[PDB]
């Protein structure tokens, strides 16, 4: 049960420019005074990020999560509340929960049902699910919470391990620069492909305060970290932008003297390929035993060998209508791929029911005594009618078939 | 002469020495002069 | 049909693929078998006509034959090399060159 | 010459050439071909540095 | 009680047995599963709470954090060096020195 | 400093650790890793002598 509301003025989502934030410390270990190069999961700078505003206006779609999740928030007052990762948004599949509370945090991960808007509304009531299902894994820590406020998160699963960020900084996006340091770690291992957010406002209509917020993605990138006489990270370098970071990198210094410097090498990443092949030239006819004038007895069937042939087995239904196909060992899609030593080709004329008996594992006496198919048998088994060619009104003695013997035939 | 150079001198680079050149042969094979 | 595998080159089946050939780009390509990257270039060399292949001094690929058609083809590597940065000190400015 | 000459050599793996090998059989003793034959061009690059 | 085993991080042990710490002695010793040898001190660097041990330039561990006082210990591989011995003719004389 | 960096090289082995290397492979089979490490060790003391 929740409400919505009719005061949405669409309005396009807007792209800011994220210069030198989005940098936290690799691991824990202590550094001082030394320039360090790591090659790990990192916000590429000057990266082109998602804003959201709402202030009627009002608006929370839903974003992917690819590889990990950069938040950032200029925000006054504790407007934003919490955050949802939910990669289909109802209660069929497992979503993740994490509530800020005014005292509080709590994690979970579960299914909830979702409305067409949910969200959080002193403040004495609070509406984002419908659904009370059974949970795994929950967890309860300290709570984290003119503009003052600015909150910067980081989420990253790898390794069946999940991590959460986070860092405050007192006071678009600032021109500064700012070190995250790892809060939490939490073996969880969940895909998630989206995810959602939380926000709470005040009835007046509704009034909603200054809540803003930027989402962005990270990349394996190359960074070079300048450590100050304490343990902070003081400065970063991304050298996968412009030539000067890259001498940098290949210098690991930050200051460049005059001079010719080499960095790196160039090529040209063709396109597409070519996969040419000779023609097909040699092909023996298949018409010969599917066409031919006539066939045989099904106790002294037609026998062909076929070997050191180009043999196309696309082109077959181009006869009589359809009728028994039965490819086993080798499926029927297409399996031309694999060239093969011989083919032996069997073709006879046996009448209706019959049919069936040509395969591995039947039983019948033009199974034992005519026609008798190994169990390992990899082929193809083909049938069709002829009535109109095989069948005259006095009758048909042409063809015989074998009902009596001493012994079963191998195969 | 264009190349501005005596006799000698000329003489001196004369003395010392379809289808792919070795040079080329070897710059395809990431080694540059 | 029945097919058998026996101690043999087993060289029964049918088409194996075939396409269009670019010119004067550079491109991966399979010919025979054989596969390689670079560009492709009309070659003037005679080739002898039980001659599939070519070799130069190195010892590498640089020619091979249309097997659809009795065409030579000049394979050659594409471009590459080596990158250069010529800056002044960045105390002065923080303009620089780059020297492919 | 030389350094062009030791790339056509086996090194003690099964060919010269390396996509082959990663396409004939899976990667652990492919990987260790390909051990080989980097260490041996590795030997062969200092050397003629 | 049932005991069980898949692909899971299996965490539920509790930790093992556990010593007291000395320093100032050149021991070897086991932190959190890491080997160590060396002289334990105490450590003057501004450990903030998530740095756990530290290292130098030559990328080796130089300081450890105990997981059990939250206290950090710096390490110094204990006294070591060369030793030279200075020496005439042996058909001369059988007087020896040495330098450390 | 090229010494030191030399330090920090696999060489393809598992871990520049000794100790990592003794626990957590059986001793018959880890002396590869180890054999190769001592190795990279030497050719590169080599070139810097
Ligand atoms: C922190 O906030 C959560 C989220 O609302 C509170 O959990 C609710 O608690 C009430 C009463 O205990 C239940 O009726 C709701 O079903 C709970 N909802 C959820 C989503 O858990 C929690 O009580 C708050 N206070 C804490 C954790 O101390
Ligand atoms: C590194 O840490 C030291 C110690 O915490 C900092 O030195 C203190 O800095 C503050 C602020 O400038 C001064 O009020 C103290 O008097 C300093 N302490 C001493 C003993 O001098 C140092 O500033 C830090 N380095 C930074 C932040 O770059
Ligand atoms: C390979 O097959 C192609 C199919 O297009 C042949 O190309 C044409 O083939 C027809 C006869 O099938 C000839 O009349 C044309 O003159 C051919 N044109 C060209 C441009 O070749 C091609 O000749 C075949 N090649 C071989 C060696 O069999
Ligand atoms: C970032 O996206 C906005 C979207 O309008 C665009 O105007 C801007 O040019 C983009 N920045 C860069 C560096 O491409
Ligand atoms: C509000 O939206 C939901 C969709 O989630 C819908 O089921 C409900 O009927 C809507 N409310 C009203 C009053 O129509």
């Amino acid at each position: 049960q929740c409400v919505n509301l009719t005061t949405r003025t669409q309005l396009p989502p807007a792209y800011t420019n994220s210069f030198t934030r989005g940098v936290y410390y690799p691991d824990k270990v202590f550094r001082s005074s030394v320039l360090h190069s790591t090659q790990d999961l990192f916000l590429p700078f000057f990266s082109n990020v998602t804003w959201f505003h709402v202030i009627k206006r009002f608006d929370n779609p839903v974003l992917p999560f690819n590889d990990g999740v950069y938040f950032a928030s200029i925000e006054k007052s504790n407007i934003i509340r919490g955050w949802i990762f939910g990669t289909t948004l109802d209660s069929k599949t497992q979503s993740l929960l994490i509530v800020n509370n005014a005292t509080n945090v709590v994690i979970k991960v579960c299914e909830f049902q979702f409305c067409n808007d949910p969200f959080l509304d002193m403040e004495s009531e609070f509406r984002v699910y419908s659904s009370a299902n059974n949970c795994t894994f929950e967890y309860v820590s300290q709570p984290f919470l003119n503009f003052k406020n600015l909150r910067e998160f980081v989420f990253k699963n790898i390794d069946g391990y999940f991590k959460i960020y986070s860092k405050h900084t007192p006071i678009d996006l600032p021109q500064g620069f700012s070190a995250l340091e790892p809060l939490v770690d939490l073996p969880i291992g969940i895909n998630i492909t989206r995810f959602q957010t939380l926000l709470a406002l005040h009835r007046s209509g509704w009034t909603a305060g200054a809540a803003a917020y930027y989402v962005g993605y990270l990349q394996p990138r190359t960074f070079l970290l300048k450590y100050n006489e304490n343990g902070t990270i003081t400065d970063a370098v991304d050298c996968a932008l412009d030539p000067l970071s890259e001498t940098k990198c290949t210098l690991k210094s930050f200051t460049v003297e005059k001079g010719i410097y080499q960095t790196s090498n160039f090529r040209v990443q063709p396109t597409e390929s070519i996969v040419r092949f000779p023609n097909i030239t040699n092909l023996c006819p298949f018409d010969e035993v599917f066409n031919a004038t006539r066939f045989a007895s099904v106790y002294a069937w037609n026998r062909k060998r076929i070997s050191n042939c180009v043999a196309d087995y696309s082109v077959l239904y181009n006869l009589a209508p359809f009728f028994t196909f039965k490819c086993y060992g080798v499926s029927p899609t297409k399996l031309n791929d694999l060239c093969f030593t011989n083919v032996y080709a069997d073709s006879f004329v046996i009448r209706g029911d019959e049919v069936r008996q040509i395969a591995p594992g039947q039983t019948g006496n033009i199974a034992d005594y005519n026609y008798k198919l190994p169990d390992d048998f990899t082929g193809c088994v083909i049938a069709w009618n002829s009535n109109k060619l095989d069948s005259k009104v006095s009758g048909n003695y042409n063809y015989l078939y074998r009902l009596f013997r001493k012994s079963n035939l191998k195969p | 002469k264009p190349s501005k150079r005596s006799p000698i001198e000329d003489l001196l680079f004369n003395k010392v020495t379809a289808a792919r050149d070795l040079i080329c042969a070897q710059k395809f094979k990431g080694l540059t002069v | 049909l029945s097919f058998e595998l026996l101690h043999a080159p087993a060289t029964v089946c049918g088409p194996k693929k075939s396409t269009n050939l670019v010119k004067n780009k550079c491109v991966n390509f399979n010919f025979n078998g054989l596969k390689g990257t670079g560009v492709l270039t009309e070659s003037n060399k005679k080739f002898l006509p039980f001659q599939q292949f070519g070799r130069d001094i190195a010892d590498t690929t640089d020619a091979v034959r249309d097997p659809q058609t009795l065409e030579i083809l000049d394979i050659t590597p594409c471009s590459f090399g080596g990158v250069s940065v010529i800056t002044p000190g960045t105390n002065t400015s923080n303009q620089v060159a780059v020297l492919y | 010459n030389t350094l062009v000459k030791q790339l056509s050599s086996k090194f003690g793996a099964i060919s010269s050439v390396l996509n082959d090998i990663f396409s004939r059989l899976d990667p652990p003793e492919a990987e260790v071909q390909i051990d080989r034959l980097i260490t041996g061009r590795l030997q062969s690059l200092q050397t003629y540095v």
